[PDB]
């Protein structure tokens, strides 16, 4: 009569551990590289009822792990290309003065200077056409000169983003959420599985996220402690709002040789006139996201409140500015026109005068760098806007008129704003359960 | 009358059910222990080499653990172990129809190592006592 | 597998009469829970498809008086005391116990 | 109300694909299975398939040899079903209706909807 | 009388005997499928790490598979599932002394996950049929 | 009375103690031939590799061993195969309590392959038989 | 000891041309080039 | 698990005569190996415990004449003919079969 045990194999059992995903990638590149296993085309997503799961936003391994899977991958794919040791030679530089727009005086600068040939024993005079953010005075030398020197990005391995589907290993399974109400952190009682995730762009940016995926029905704030002015605060949007960025000028590329086997790319001489990158957003459809964004804001800050923008506090270049690499060329743009506006409670485009440095620096590991060749031709964009990472301003007094800026700037939160579903659990089969069992003893 | 309790309600589909319920889904559960990564430079060689041993050496440790307490090949085995009532005085009723698994492991965690630390003891005693009769 | 046929292949009925129809099956579709689902459905012609008898002990929504299903193992069976233009209409039988859940062959209602 | 919405009706042409969907809408869409029935009006139901709208699991009749891909979306409460490239004798109607609960499934063909009319030609 | 159909005929020997005849031989077989690289710089260090945990994992599905069903631990088991007589309408000694082996999986190919779809559902049923008896 | 013959005598602590005294001593040696690296660049990225899939194969090898001979999932296992008197004459009394398992092997150490082969020649037979009862 | 075994009652099909052992070798070799030629000298200064 | 208690809290005893004390244990102690493996041990007051019953059948060394232990099963008791200065203490009877080794509740030979 008195209850025995009984093991039990396989029954469903969960225990949050985390460990190392796998890639897989749809059907030379640098992210996939041919080298991820197909994923089939038959995303088995499994609904699963009467329960609930606990999802730890800004805690989840799996934006530590794409952080640093992808850093991994752009030091492997820089390796096999020819390095810029020999382009710190002394620049003597002159300015650029045929067919200049006056906001743009000053900005490209020709430059000559003695760099070596393919002969070892022979020298050759080059000219090149180098942005103003890309040499400093000693007469000119490059601003990494100083700095470790870097490689020349493998022109033809382009960046182009293309989606990843993270899958887990077996034994271990991949929980996300679905209720639209979703807060960063908290029970979801419409939990699902799945052993892939769906497409990621790992697409780059600073302050606007770019070709992200849009939110269910309405703008979710998703973030943790929100009295600390200290942690940003991250916005989904649910309509994207079109995105236009274009370089006007037709630049040329012209090859140098450097030495055996090891060529370089410079720029110029440019064709055309002379007008500054630019790209355009809607000014009707901006005024409606951003109504809708404070809307939603107003429900967890006090409703009499004056809510303004403003743009962002300073700093570095890299921090300060909305940062794309759409056609392979680096964008560093000024957002000022995006945050000038205040609110109270109860034409079709605008211009924002964006930058170009040819001489990139990667994530804030100081000791690496590379070089983006030019492209020749004009370069046109088109980008969705998703949402926005906003920072808190500090010194407010008793909390009223609050104000947010564009910042932050760290990779992580772009890939949180697309892993804060997917959470990586644990398989228990093994079990124990108390019944009346008598084991037939031979 | 195609729709019974049974393997198509997805792998841990049977999670939500209860105990009761969640019997017949144990199948389910086993053969997605090992495959997924049948089909086939430093990144991605070194890891597929990592998470293939783990999951590997994971299915390992609880079939030799089947093994020592002898309900290996027998996917619900049982044993003629006794068990302290003080860790559960629930009722069968009380425990397979009316509360699910998941929050059921929780409370007993506790006592894992504990009752494992009696299935082996007999399993090696059930054993002697074959040798006994076996001699 | 286990077929479903009805004897009717026509019904000449008036109104105002009682009218007969009967399904078989192959074998026996008694369950090991203890109940047969077959279902007793009245397909409109060109409406959507409606269920008139459920569990043919039991009786859907809207009753209706006249229908009253009947029958069990084998024999299936639905009286109807009066004829009326809903009436008029192809009845099928739908097993629900083995695979496939097969309908019936049908059998037509119409005046001549 | 428990309503299962379906198109109208959809002119195809031979060699062609369609999509064929079904919407789900007072009701939870999670539990209930779907399963697709014809009604040739010169002949009597027949059973097409049965898809599970939670674990994905997908059966298919004998008769068919898997000429159809099935496939559902929870998201939007929506089934969707692929023929695959039909021909012409198999220009009729097919109805989207839902089943029960995979436990008790004793309420099966419970509601149905209106059908869209496949006419390839 | 030293030469009977046994082992010695080679491992993979028994391929061109008759399936009756290569049931004998079925010993040989199992132990060829681990080791060979027990005794032992990228080239042929990942390699002999791909080669070594593919075998492994290769044995291991059977292992399991075998688990599964019930019949792991013998090298020949039988459940008690019958099978749909339609896929072979042949006599046993139509099937064992006049035929290789080879050849029939290939005309059997067709239906091993459907032979395998009936397998684990008995042996599931049969512990269940076992806890029934058991209670 | 506390201190009995048994586990915690160490792991390899009954290799002084006599044979019969360490039978029941057989279950903390299974259990420390898996783990003790379950918690975690070239150097020791792959020492880690090769160490723990050596650790799993060599497993492996043995419960493909006894899995052969019909023994596995029993700790302590044996078939009805007789053998040959003359690699050992002595007493039961004369093996067990009477000197240490270390020495032993050495002495018997010629005749493992030999004694491996009569094991599986015998449970293949014995299944052959269970397949002539069988049919 | 390279046992050599002989199957009777047997026949078996070859794809010559087709074989991944043909590409296995030319892959394999030419690994062993590159690997074999990194310690040592490179010969940049000889462009003069 | 199995307590120790002895009746014997207070034992009044002149010097000259039999002294008496009893244990009890609440389960049978006999080991499968056929032995009562239970220690009388007479603590003294802040000297070290000393043993002077082991196996309450076999005696200690420094054999003293007037100690006899005696008993099995459930009851176990130990007869002292004559009363030392060194009898005035306190006697533990210690189980030695089953888990935890619990000793005895303590029996105080005291004069008054
Ligand atoms: C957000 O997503 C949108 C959607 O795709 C994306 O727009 C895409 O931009 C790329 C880059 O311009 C487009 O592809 C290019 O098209 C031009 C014109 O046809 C080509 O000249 C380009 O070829 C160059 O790049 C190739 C490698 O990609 C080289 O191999 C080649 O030699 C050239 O150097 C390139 O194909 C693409 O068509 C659009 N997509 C759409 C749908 O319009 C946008 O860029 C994304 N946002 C960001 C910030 O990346
Ligand atoms: C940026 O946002 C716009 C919306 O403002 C996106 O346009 C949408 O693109 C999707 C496809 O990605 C369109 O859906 C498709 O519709 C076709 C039929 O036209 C169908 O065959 C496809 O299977 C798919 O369902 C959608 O209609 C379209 N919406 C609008 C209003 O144009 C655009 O895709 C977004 N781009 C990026 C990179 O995020
Ligand atoms: C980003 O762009 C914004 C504008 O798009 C830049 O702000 C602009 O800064 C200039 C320089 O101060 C302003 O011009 C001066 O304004 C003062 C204000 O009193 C006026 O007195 C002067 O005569 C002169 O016009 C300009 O007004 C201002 N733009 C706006 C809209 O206010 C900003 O500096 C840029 N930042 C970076 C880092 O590029
Ligand atoms: C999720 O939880 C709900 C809680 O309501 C479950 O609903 C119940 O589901 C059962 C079977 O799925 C329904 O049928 C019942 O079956 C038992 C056992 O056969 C029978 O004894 C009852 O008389 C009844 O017919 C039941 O009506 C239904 N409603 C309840 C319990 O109020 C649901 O099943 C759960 N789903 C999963 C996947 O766990
Ligand atoms: C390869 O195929 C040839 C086909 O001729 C086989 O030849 C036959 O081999 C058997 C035994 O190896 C010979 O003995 C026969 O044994 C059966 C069963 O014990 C017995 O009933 C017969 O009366 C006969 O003694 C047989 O004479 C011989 N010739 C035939 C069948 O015409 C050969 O054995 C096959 N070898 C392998 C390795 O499969
Ligand atoms: C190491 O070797 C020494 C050799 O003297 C062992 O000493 C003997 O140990 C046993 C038990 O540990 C003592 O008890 C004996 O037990 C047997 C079986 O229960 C019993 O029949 C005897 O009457 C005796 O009570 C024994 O007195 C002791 N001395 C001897 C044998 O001369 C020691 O046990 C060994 N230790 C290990 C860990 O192998
Ligand atoms: C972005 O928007 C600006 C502002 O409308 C556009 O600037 C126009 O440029 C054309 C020349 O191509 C001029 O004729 C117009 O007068 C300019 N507009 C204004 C208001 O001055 C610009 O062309 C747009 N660029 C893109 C790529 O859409
Ligand atoms: C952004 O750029 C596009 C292309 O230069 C402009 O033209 C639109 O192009 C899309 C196709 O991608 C069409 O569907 C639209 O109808 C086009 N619009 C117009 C007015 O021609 C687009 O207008 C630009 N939008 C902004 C806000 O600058
Ligand atoms: C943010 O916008 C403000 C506009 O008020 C900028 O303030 C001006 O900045 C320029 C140089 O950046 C100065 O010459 C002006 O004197 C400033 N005026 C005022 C009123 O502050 C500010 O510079 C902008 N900062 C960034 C990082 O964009
Ligand atoms: C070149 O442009 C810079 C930009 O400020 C200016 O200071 C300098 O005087 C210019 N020199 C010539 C020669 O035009
Ligand atoms: C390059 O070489 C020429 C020839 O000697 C010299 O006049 C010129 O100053 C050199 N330029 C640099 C930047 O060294
Ligand atoms: C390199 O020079 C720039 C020019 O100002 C300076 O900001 C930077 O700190 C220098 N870096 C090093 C490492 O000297
Ligand atoms: C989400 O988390 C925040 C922060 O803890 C909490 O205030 C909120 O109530 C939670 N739920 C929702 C729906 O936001
Ligand atoms: C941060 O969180 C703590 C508790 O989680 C809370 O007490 C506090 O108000 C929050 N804000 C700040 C600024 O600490
Ligand atoms: C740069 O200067 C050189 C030397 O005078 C000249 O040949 C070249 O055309 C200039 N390039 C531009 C874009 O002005
Ligand atoms: C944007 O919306 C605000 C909200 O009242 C309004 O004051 C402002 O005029 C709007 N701007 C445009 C360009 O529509
Ligand atoms: C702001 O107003 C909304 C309704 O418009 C109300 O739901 C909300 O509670 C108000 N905010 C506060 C802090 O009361
Ligand atoms: C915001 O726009 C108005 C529009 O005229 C302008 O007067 C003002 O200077 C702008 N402020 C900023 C900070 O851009
Ligand atoms: C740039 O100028 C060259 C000069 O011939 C021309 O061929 C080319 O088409 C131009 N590029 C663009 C994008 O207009
Ligand atoms: C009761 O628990 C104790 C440990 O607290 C354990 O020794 C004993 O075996 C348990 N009872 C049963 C019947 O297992
Ligand atoms: C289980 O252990 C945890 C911590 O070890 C404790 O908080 C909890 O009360 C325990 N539960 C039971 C039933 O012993
Ligand atoms: C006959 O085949 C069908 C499928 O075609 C299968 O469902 C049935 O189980 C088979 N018969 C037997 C006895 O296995
Ligand atoms: C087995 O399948 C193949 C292709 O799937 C087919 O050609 C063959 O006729 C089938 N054989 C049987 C016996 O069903
Ligand atoms: C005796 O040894 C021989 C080999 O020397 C072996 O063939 C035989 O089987 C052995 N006897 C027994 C009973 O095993
Ligand atoms: C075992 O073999 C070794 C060498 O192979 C030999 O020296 C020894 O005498 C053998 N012992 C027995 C008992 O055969």
């Amino acid at each position: 009569e008195n209850l025995w045990v009984t093991v039990y194999y396989g029954v469903p059992v969960w225990k949050d551990a985390e460990t190392t995903l796998f890639c897989a990638s749809d059907a030379h590149n640098v992210w996939a590289t041919h080298a991820c296993v197909p994923t089939d085309p038959n995303p088995q997503e499994i609904h699963l009822e009467n329960v609930t799961e606990e999802f730890n936003m800004w805690k989840n391994n799996m934006v530590e792990q794409m952080h640093t899977d992808i850093i991994s991958l752009w030091d492997q794919s820089l390796k096999p290309c020819v390095k810029l040791t020999p382009l710190c030679v002394t620049l003597q530089c002159t300015n650029v003065t045929n067919n200049i727009t006056d906001d743009m005086r000053g900005e490209l600068k020709n430059c000559s200077f003695n760099m070596t040939t393919e002969l070892r024993d022979k020298k050759q005079k080059v000219y090149s056409l180098f942005y103003r953010l890309d040499v400093v005075q000693i007469e000119y030398r490059l601003i990494n000169c100083n700095t470790s020197a870097c490689t020349q990005a493998c022109p033809k391995v382009s960046f182009e983003p293309i989606p990843i589907h993270y899958c887990a290993p077996a034994g271990f399974a991949i929980l996300k959420c679905k209720d639209k109400k979703f807060n960063g952190t908290g029970p979801c009682p419409s939990v699902s599985t799945v052993q892939c995730t769906h497409g990621i762009k790992p697409v780059v940016s600073t302050q606007l996220l770019l070709n992200g995926s849009l939110a269910e029905e309405e703008v979710m704030i998703r973030s943790e402690n929100i009295t600390n002015n200290a942690k940003n605060i991250l916005v989904q949007f649910n309509t994207p709002v079109q995105i236009n960025c274009t370089r006007p000028n037709n630049n040329t590329r012209k090859s140098i040789r450097i030495g055996p086997g090891q060529a370089f790319y410079a720029t110029g001489d440019i064709i055309g006139d002379i007008r500054q990158a630019h790209c355009n957003v809607s000014k009707a459809t901006w005024n409606e996201t951003l109504g809708k964004v404070v809307k939603q804001l107003r429900k967890h800050f006090g409703n009499n409140t004056i809510i303004r923008f403003a743009n962002s506090s300073g700093g570095d270049l890299e921090v300060t500015t909305h940062s794309f690499n759409c056609g392979g060329e680096f964008f560093y743009c000024n957002t000022s026109g995006l945050f000038n506006s205040t609110w109270i409670s109860n034409n079709d485009s605008i211009t924002l005068p964006c930058r170009i440095k040819q001489i990139i620096n990667m994530w804030q590991r100081i000791g690496q760098c590379m070089y983006a060749p030019p492209i020749q031709g004009v370069i046109r964009c088109v980008s969705n806007i998703t949402g926005l990472i906003l920072t808190r301003d500090g010194g407010s007094t008793n909390s009223t008129t609050e104000t947010f800026r564009p910042g932050g700037g760290d990779m992580r939160d772009n890939w949180r704003s697309e892993l804060y579903k997917y959470k990586v659990v644990k398989i228990e089969p093994l079990g124990v359960a108390p019944t009346r069992c008598k084991r037939r003893v031979v | 009358a195609v729709g019974i309790g049974a393997v198509f309600l997805g792998f841990l589909g049977a999670a939500g059910s209860t105990m009761g319920a969640a019997s017949m889904t144990l199948t389910v559960q086993a053969r997605n222990l090992l495959s997924g990564i049948v089909q086939q430079l430093t990144v991605w060689g070194i890891k597929q080499l990592q998470a293939r041993v783990l999951a590997v050496e994971r299915y390992l440790r609880d079939q030799q653990l089947l093994g020592i307490w002898g309900c290996s090949g027998k996917l619900i085995c049982c044993t003629n172990v006794p068990w302290n009532s003080s860790w559960s005085n629930r009722n069968l009723s009380e425990i397979w129809d009316n509360m699910t698994w998941l929050q059921w492991d929780k409370e007993i965690s506790n006592y894992t190592q504990i009752i494992y630390g009696l299935l082996e003891e007999s399993q090696n005693q059930q054993e002697k006592n074959e040798q006994d009769l076996l001699a | 597998d286990v077929v479903m046929t009805q004897t009717p292949l026509t019904l000449s009925v008036t109104i105002g009469q009682p009218a007969s129809i009967s399904c078989k099956s192959s074998q026996s579709l008694l369950d090991s829970d203890g109940k047969t689902y077959l279902n007793w459905l009245l397909q409109r012609p060109g409406q959507s498809p409606k269920r008139l008898i459920y569990l043919v002990s039991k009786l859907d929504s809207g009753v209706p008086d006249r229908f009253t299903g009947s029958g069990s193992g084998t024999d299936f069976t639905l009286k109807i005391s009066r004829v009326e233009a809903e009436d008029l209409g192809i009845y099928y039988c739908w097993q629900g116990t083995h695979f496939p859940q097969t309908f019936g062959g049908g059998t037509r209602l119409e005046i001549k | 109300q428990v309503q299962l919405q379906q198109p109208g009706a959809e002119f195809v042409k031979p060699g062609a694909s369609v999509r064929m969907s079904c919407k789900a809408s007072g009701y939870t869409f999670t539990s209930y299975w779907i399963a697709w029935v014809k009604q040739r009006p010169g002949q009597g139901l027949e059973w097409i398939g049965d898809i599970y709208p939670g674990s994905g699991y997908t059966n298919y009749n004998g008769k068919f040899k898997n000429r159809a891909t099935l496939t559902v979306d929870t998201s939007s409460n929506t089934a969707y079903m692929q023929l695959s490239s039909l021909t012409s004798e198999d220009s009729a109607v097919y109805y989207c209706t839902r089943g029960g609960t995979t436990f008790v499934a004793e309420p099966w063909l419970a509601y149905w909807g209106q059908g869209t009319l496949v006419a390839v030609s």
